[PDB]
């Protein structure tokens, strides 16, 4: 005897969990209907519970039994004995949503099997229909399954819902315009104005040619995020050891020359400043650095999840840089490896609801163009980076190529792609002595 | 329009066009 | 019993008629294949007959039996006794076309029954497959069942029939009172005159340099098509979220500055215009948007088929843009990936009899030429795009490159390739404030 697919325990769990906790009802209601239950009593119970919840009454054991007894339908379900069995077996540790999804899944499987049986029985008995008619009937029957279903977060939505979402977003933006200090603070006024901070669930790429200051700018962003928040800030530094990063951070925060720290030539005031900075950092304790090399995306995701679980959330994730990450299964093709890395990083960013910043490098050909300001195509072999990133920033310094530049000490962050905002150039001041970027106080065009 | 006036206009638009599922 | 649908009489009659009248092979060869026969002996006989017929030999009884004997396959068929029985029992005065159609029909019905049984068996034992996987399998099976039958109607048609169809088309061109538009109305008078709208079953490419207004122009075309037609208009957008699409559409239709909408700084007249636009849009309700990322041609085709099933046809399909689409099986070579994408889009456009407008990019080197107006050779890495597209339109704004430009607010649509007409430049007015293109009202040389 071929048993068609069903699971009585999952149905019993759903009904019992609804009996014990009535505030979960909505979660069950969005995931299951009365027709997804295999036995007649379970369908009847869910229908009665839906009616009672609609009328505003509680759906606990005693109320449900009393309502069933009034309509005389208590015998059809199985009795107060069966109701008490449902009450007893189901624990209060119920994740009813998962069970509801399982019930939904069984229903889909059942409908697919039934439709296949109907089509085959139609095939054995044409009753005058032509082949085109039978094919159309089969296509219609199979296609009707996917009608609606869960095509709200997994497909095109209703136009009215999207319009209302746009209106709500406009309301939220216009009601309290704080000029970029609503999401994760970037530490720069102009960057906050143009980007509204670093948005959670967004993938951020920072790119530049070597020696432009990618690591410096990324560390400045990390420091600003750590100082202007309370959640942990995690760094994946595949380029530098943690000691050099910490030395740069001390130079930036204490505003001491980096070369002095590297060579040890510090005076008393510098030592006092460094001591104060270390004291502040040890008072805060919300920066985590991982300087391992050759990290796969799986390890990055695992460690990010572990940090979020241990410390109750993340505020920013920084990776430096993605040209050093490894995907051994795709080591032959660099483009596929970069695509996999970008996809996994985007998935992690969406899952943890945090901004993820990943650093990248540009090709040498940029130095041959008439205008050396970076562009998107200078991300050769990394089209997926452009495709998946929510924000893309390029670092450009004119003084690197021109000794007689009039823009000495001025760096440009060029927004090559912003998914939820404008694009343009933000000018900052570059203090290489302290390894720092600062707000540009000069005239703005 | 200010904040309150814009909110009132948007509420009027929603009431005219229905779409009770937004809330 | 669960009988397998077949009819031996039709097959025996066909074989006997072929033995008696060797001139009818073609009338049978265009209605049935060897694999369409139900029994192994009949398939074997038909295969041997095909071999003899295409080798230039007669297919009489003695030669066929002797030839089967020479390959040692005579006993499997049934013997010279069975071949003579086939020759004798079936009368010569027969209508073999109906029998060939019957043999053709049973094969399709039997394959439908087989696919239904396979679907049911897969449903009973999912083996780790989700509902989506089962639905994908069922759709794939039914598509393999149904698609490609249409090659019967495709082929060398009679000269008289094609001539009559041409005369009907020309006389319908004459009799129509429209203003030069036979396809979907583009919304612009000069472009309508030069192209007669967007023709169904044609591949249309929209190309421009970055930030030229490609998406804006495409959205304007979509809005005009929606306003001037009744069939649904479908959008695939791997570039922007649906909310930004709707905000741009509101700016375009209501003629309200996009900066104001983004910043929320609207006034009474703008609110009235937006209210009118929302009322019109909710009255029509014929635009569907899918802002999923990482689309593949199979996903696009499946969703388009689902939409056409739901609403009985499509009027226009728009994709923005094809440089973001993926073909996982050809990820190694990008040129092959683009060629496969273009071929699948052209096939879909031909199949659904709808215009398909796909947006595309050009190479950066174009910006280094003395004259930056695009040419066909500027589609490097995309030769198949130039080969397969029915219409190719480039967008050019002179103010993008020159601030001194006398053509501020003026855009040029350059027809790089036109399958059925002339090529040249059409001027339009660009209102970036409302994110809109309009008919050019200035003098025309
Ligand atoms: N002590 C220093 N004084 C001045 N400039 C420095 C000093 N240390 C580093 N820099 C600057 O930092 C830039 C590169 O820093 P970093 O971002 O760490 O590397 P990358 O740009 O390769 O990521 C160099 O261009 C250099 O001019
Ligand atoms: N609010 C606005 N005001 C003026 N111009 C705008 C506005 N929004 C977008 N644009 C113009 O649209 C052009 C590109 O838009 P879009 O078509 O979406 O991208 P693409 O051309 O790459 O498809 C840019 O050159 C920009 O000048
Ligand atoms: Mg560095
Ligand atoms: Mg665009």
């Amino acid at each position: 005897l071929k048993v068609p697919p069903h699971s009585i325990e999952a149905e019993q769990s759903v009904l019992g969990g609804l009996m014990l906790d009535n505030e979960r009802w909505d979660d069950v209601a969005e995931r299951v209907v009365a027709d997804d239950f295999y036995t007649r009593p379970h369908r009847h119970i869910f229908t009665e519970m839906a009616r009672l919840q609609e009328s505003g009454s509680p759906i606990d054991l005693i109320t449900l039994a009393e309502s069933l007894e009034r309509q005389g339908q208590l015998d059809s379900v199985g009795g107060f004995a069966y109701l008490a069995e449902l009450s007893k077996n189901t624990p209060s540790a119920a994740n009813i949503s998962a069970y509801a999804d399982i019930v939904r899944e069984r229903a889909v499987v059942r409908e697919m099997i039934s439709v296949a049986n109907e089509i085959a029985e139609a095939g054995f008995d044409p009753q005058g229909r032509t082949s085109e008619d039978l094919l159309d009937l089969a296509e219609s029957r199979v296609f009707k399954i996917a009608e609606s279903r869960a095509n709200k977060d997994e497909g095109p939505k209703n136009i009215a819902d999207v319009l209302d979402a746009t209106v709500a977003r406009i309301e939220q933006l216009f009601q309290q315009p704080h000029d970029g200090v609503t999401g994760v603070n970037t530490g720069y006024d102009d960057l906050n104005k143009k980007t509204a901070g670093l948005q959670p669930s967004d993938l951020i790429i920072v790119a530049a040619r070597p020696s432009m200051g990618k690591t410096t700018f990324a560390m400045n962003l990390v420091e600003n995020a750590a100082m202007l928040q309370d959640k942990p800030v995690l760094i994946f530094s595949l380029e530098m050891p943690s000691e050099q990063i910490m030395m740069r951070s001390l130079a930036s925060l204490s505003r001491v020359d980096q070369t002095k720290i590297r060579t040890g030539q510090l005076d008393d005031e510098d030592w006092a400043r460094i001591s104060g900075t270390m004291g502040i950092l040890l008072e805060k304790r919300n920066i985590y650095i991982d300087d391992s090399s050759g990290l796969t995306p799986t390890e990055v995701r695992s460690r990010a999840r572990r940090i979020a679980r241990e410390h109750g959330g993340i505020g920013l994730i920084m990776i430096d840089y993605l040209q050093l990450m490894r995907v051994p299964a795709l080591s032959d093709n660099r483009t596929l490896e970069i695509a996999e890395i970008s996809r996994s990083l985007k998935a992690l960013a969406k899952e943890l609801n945090v901004p993820v910043v990943a650093l990248s490098q540009l090709n040498r050909s940029l130095e041959q163009r008439a205008d050396k300001r970076p562009v998107n195509s200078d991300l050769r072999e990394s089209g997926s980076i452009e495709q998946d990133a929510d924000l893309i920033m390029f670092i450009y310094r004119d003084e690197v190529y021109h000794e007689n530049s009039d823009l000495k000490g001025i760096a440009e962050i060029i927004i090559g792609k912003q998914r939820n905002g404008p694009i343009g150039t933000v000018r900052l001041t570059f203090n290489g002595q302290w390894s720092r970027f600062d707000n540009y106080a000069g005239p703005q065009y | 329009l200010n904040r309150a006036q814009a909110l009132a206009k948007i509420a009027e638009i929603k009431a005219k066009f229905g779409l009770k599922g937004a809330s």
